[PDB]
């Protein structure tokens, strides 16, 4: 093999792995000699002398009907230098562009076809043992990239790229995608021309020692790649299977949520909220978790979505890139990304798990950012957005939001459920309105609290509370003032907590108490919430 | 053939291994074109897989007229090479730069490209040009010359810079010149007219020694106004219960910073349960508390000095109406510097752009005053900022930043 080697070192202040080959199965040892001899014949390994070249353990197992050689390189891998990371990210099919002919080629022996730096070959040493006394003690070193070695994937990928470089320049029209031990060649040439270039590339790779598939190109569309079904003019996820059971373990709920999320990239409408809530316990994987009524509804609704197959198209750079967002249920959102109406490049969802209180506009802003990120990763551009929110609704929100938000190019879509500001607090106090001085408190040990108010007109009320927190009573005092006032009310609280929750203007929350306060706030025509420092004495609410 | 200045990381510190953020197709093409010409000139060279280090790379348009520039976030490498550019080679910070009336800034990063970089250190300058949708592995380069954005580059070029600046420093002994990263801060007390001509003199003196400087003519920065702005109480003809409530609460907040503020007489004015809109006249005894707390609120804080061992912290809060406010400090409530940034009236203005321009304004002021940049607490979604901060970035440096998820309880207290 003429491929240029890559210089490899060990981690600084480290030495070669000197492990011992403890196992000594005579049956397997003979089969190892049968492999190592025919592998030394091909130059992939070479016998080494008694001079200590360190040692790495070896074992044998059978999947043909041939036993295989396995070398535990964990000690070497721990002692080997770090390399550039092979990108874990895989190309999403929605980003690929339709090619008239697509050819998949697999390299038979990948790592054994690429050499290894000679100075590093000593650390790959391994011993074939013998139960007999005066042990022959066969010793070998690797001349090529060993399997399960730390640097083999990255070194192979760069060696493969340098091998494709002469062919790519001679044939610029063809497009080669490299992934692990696979090559994906796409061309917009006539099929007869395409098949000639592929065989031309196979001869190229064979001159460099890279096996290519015989039987022309052993790849017939559709292709099953990384759980994707890839067709000449469409793409879709490989068929999903949702199990039907009586008992459900944490393991089964994890697998089910994963398979549901995978379908979200093409199947519109998938929901995973109630099912993930069962996982919120985060107990041992073996424990059986009872299914809820809302989770069984989601699965039945998701099974209905997956009942009919849906597919997706490929990217056309000549056309615009559009993304449409629709609100789904309790803070769940679904988005579809397309270039033409009836054909979507991909779909997906967004959920707001973090936080206890939020509003719709903020979640929509977050969803756009999620889509903006994904569009950049897959297509190198951001999409035009079709959003179910009036411009005056969004403009009123970002102009008074404490954070900064970027609103990209977007048009309004009148498809309900729309996004609106269900209530807006007043900025200045309301004349001709009563003024409720609210306050709440509780004892942590007793868990017994009391909330109340004192109005300017002399009206006063105190309600007892059980199993409450000081924060739950500080919100309870504001809820009391809302229940007992007219459609215009001025509330005054000494709780920066309660002021914080309300002034964020949420339209939904987890706490039932906040939900009831939202209902009253929506009912009320005008509300001015103000804050004063507690214990100054001006409030005068002492319970 | 200048012998390379050897660079050694702090023992126990490995090289930077940061991921490359996904980029627009447009920005990737500009980087490939820039890097192709840089490789052609020997500035950078491709590397194999045995280089595990990586530094993020971005693309900006400083001149903004068909002018793409490359920006490298050498922040991690700067932290792991600090001993080299902060101890072994240190650029001292003058304290007279803040006193000068006008301070012009000049880009001089092109001088580093001539000086080579130590062959053993070039591994840590590695960066990756990303590919769209992972269609291919990235393009891997490492710097063969002094990289812009690295703090070790001006520390190495320090002796060469002082030598070149020596004739100009002689004829103009009252002009202060400071070098932070790839920029030269030039402060004087002269009239703006003759200050600009003197700057043009330095621009031509630098040019006749082989140092190119952008000639797009970055207005002058005037630091005489820089101070910790005073906290202002509202001024009204007649006061209501609500206005006195906001007044009492604001002064209670200032008690954490300014001690000796008393609102009890004002608290006595609001005693019985009264309507907020009810107009309550001001008693004289409480009026004395308003005047006494207006006087003590314009005096500077006590015990507030800069600590060179601690980092600077800059908090920005949005006040609306296209206006922002900021406070630079090291310990809470001990504000070394406060201020407000208001963008000039512009229809093209966006919240991210204003925050970006504010951060650049605050960082420059912080460089002039302390010779180091603060770490910003940014009021923005993390992923939102990480996506659009390169769109309006006109600086060669990048400050540290984190993001606040907790809102400010009262915006008006700072303004
Ligand atoms: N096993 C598998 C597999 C094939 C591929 C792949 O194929 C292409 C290669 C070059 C250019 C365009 C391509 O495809 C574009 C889309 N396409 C895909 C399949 C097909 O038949 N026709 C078609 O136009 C790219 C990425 C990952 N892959 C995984």
């Amino acid at each position: 093999s003429p491929i240029e080697t890559v210089p490899v070192k060990l981690k600084p202040g480290m030495d070669g792995p000197k492990v011992k080959q403890w196992p000594l199965t005579e049956e397997k040892i003979k089969a190892l000699v049968e492999i190592c001899t025919e592998m030394e014949k091909e130059g992939k390994i070479s016998k080494i002398g008694p001079e200590n070249p360190y040692n790495t353990p070896v074992f044998a197992i059978k999947k043909s009907t041939k036993w295989r050689k396995l070398v535990d390189f964990r000690e070497l891998n721990k002692r080997t230098q770090d390399f550039w990371e092979v990108q874990l990210g895989i190309p999403h099919p929605a980003g690929l562009k339709k090619k008239k002919s697509v050819t998949v080629l697999d390299v038979g022996d990948a790592y054994f076809s690429v050499p290894l730096d000679e100075d590093f070959r000593k650390y790959t040493a391994f011993t074939i043992p013998s139960i007999n006394n005066e042990t022959p003690g066969i010793r070998y070193q690797y001349n090529v990239l060993p399997q399960g070695w730390k640097g083999s994937p990255a070194i192979f990928q760069s060696s493969m790229t340098k091998i494709l470089e002469p062919f790519a320049a001679q044939n610029p029209d063809i497009v080669i995608c490299q992934y692990m031990d696979d090559l994906y060649v796409g061309s917009d040439l006539e099929i007869g021309q395409h098949r000639t270039k592929i065989e031309e590339l196979r001869q190229h790779l064979l001159r460099w020692g890279l096996t290519t598939p015989d039987k022309k190109h052993q790849k017939e569309p559709p292709f099953l790649w990384m759980g994707y079904e890839l067709h000449p003019d469409k793409w879709t996820v490989q068929p999903i299977v949702l199990p039907e059971k009586d008992s459900w373990t944490v393991n089964d709920i994890q697998k089910l949520v994963g398979k549901l999320n995978w379908a979200s990239q093409i199947y519109p409408g998938i929901k995973v909220r109630q099912l993930s809530k069962l996982l919120r316990g985060t107990k041992a994987l073996t424990e059986v978790i009872p299914l809820t009524e809302e989770a069984e509804l989601e699965l039945a609704e998701n099974r209905e979505i997956l009942k009919e197959p849906v597919h997706g198209v490929y990217y056309d750079p000549s056309k615009d890139l559009i993304a449409e967002i629709q609100k789904q249920g309790q803070g769940q959102w679904t988005y579809q990304i397309y270039q033409e109406p009836f054909k979507n490049l991909k779909t997906g969802k967004y959920a707001r798990m973090r936080g206890a209180h939020t509003n719709d506009v903020k979640q929509l802003t977050e969803a756009v950012q999620k889509i903006t990120t994904e569009s950049i990763v897959i297509w190198g551009k951001t999409p035009k957005f079709k959003l179910p929110i009036q411009k005056e609704t969004w403009e009123t929100w970002w102009t008074e939001y404490w954070q900064a938000t970027w609103i990209p190019e977007w048009e309004f879509v009148n498809t309900p459920p729309l996004v609106k500001l269900w209530y807006q607090l007043e900025k200045e106090p309301i004349v001709g309105a009563e003024t409720f001085y609210v306050d709440g408190a509780a004892n942590r040990e007793t868990k017994l609290g009391k909330a109340g108010y004192v109005t300017n007109k002399g009206r006063q009320k105190v309600v007892p509370l059980t199993n409450t927190t000081n924060q739950k009573t500080e919100l309870q005092a504001i809820y009391l003032a809302l229940q007992d006032s007219g459609l215009e009310v001025n509330i005054v609280t000494d709780s920066q907590y309660a002021l914080g929750i309300i002034q964020a203007q949420p339209d939904k929350s987890e706490s039932e108490l906040v939900n009831q306060i939202i209902e009253q706030l929506i009912k009320k025509e005008k509300v001015y919430l103000a804050w004063v420092p507690a214990h100054k004495g001006i409030g005068g609410n002492e319970q | 053939p200048i012998e390379t200045v050897p660079v050694k990381l702090k023992p126990g510190m490995d090289g930077p291994k940061v991921k490359q953020w996904p980029l627009t197709e447009e920005k990737i093409k500009a980087l490939v074109e820039i890097c192709t010409e840089m490789e052609k000139e020997g500035k950078i060279s491709k590397i194999g897989p045995e280089n595990p280090y990586n530094t993020p790379v971005f693309a900006i348009k400083k001149k903004d007229s068909t002018k793409w520039r490359k920006l490298v976030d050498f922040r991690e490498l700067n932290k792991r090479t600090q001993d080299f550019w902060e101890v072994q080679l240190g650029i001292p910070h003058p304290a007279g730069l803040k006193k000068k009336k006008s301070v012009t800034v000049l880009d001089v990063g092109d001088a580093y490209f001539s000086v080579p970089l130590d062959e053993d250190f070039r591994k840590y300058t590695a960066f990756t040009i990303p590919s769209i949708n992972n269609e291919t592995p990235g393009i891997r380069y490492q710097y063969n010359v002094l990289p812009q954005g690295w703090k070790g580059s001006p520390a190495i070029f320090q002796s060469s810079m002082t030598k070149i600046l020596e004739p100009f420093k002689k004829q103009n002994p009252d002009i202060v010149i400071y070098q932070y990263m790839d920029d030269l801060y030039v402060g004087s007390d002269l009239e703006i007219g003759q200050h600009r001509t003197k700057i043009e003199e330095l621009r031509q003196h630098l040019l006749r020694w082989g140092l190119t400087t952008p000639d797009k003519k970055g207005y002058e920065l005037h630091p005489d106004k820089w101070t910790v702005q005073p906290i202002v109480l509202p001024e009204k003809d007649s006061w209501t219960v609500n206005d006195i409530q906001k007044l009492v609460g604001k002064l209670n907040w200032a008690s954490q910073i300014y001690p000796g503020i008393k609102v009890r007489q004002l608290s006595k004015l609001l005693r019985g349960t009264k309507a907020l809109t009810e107009v309550i006249p001001l008693t004289e005894e409480a009026e004395l508390e308003l005047a006494e707390n207006r006087e003590i609120l314009k005096e500077p804080v006590h015990g507030v000095y800069y600590d060179p061992s601690k980092d600077l912290i800059a908090e920005i809060q949005k006040q609306g109406q296209g206006q922002w406010t900021y406070q630079i400090y090291q310990e809470p409530f001990k504000n070394l510097k406060t201020g407000k940034y208001a963008r000039m009236r512009g229809a093209h203005t966006n919240d991210v752009k204003q925050l970006t321009e504010a951060v650049q304004k605050i960082t420059t002021e912080s460089i002039v005053i302390w010779g180091k940049t603060p770490k910003f607490k940014l009021p923005i979604q993390k992923e939102t900022w990480e996506t659009w901060w390169t769109e309006y970035w006109q600086a060669t440096w990048i400050p540290e930043w984190e993001f606040v998820n907790t809102p400010p309880l009262v915006k008006l207290w700072y303004q």
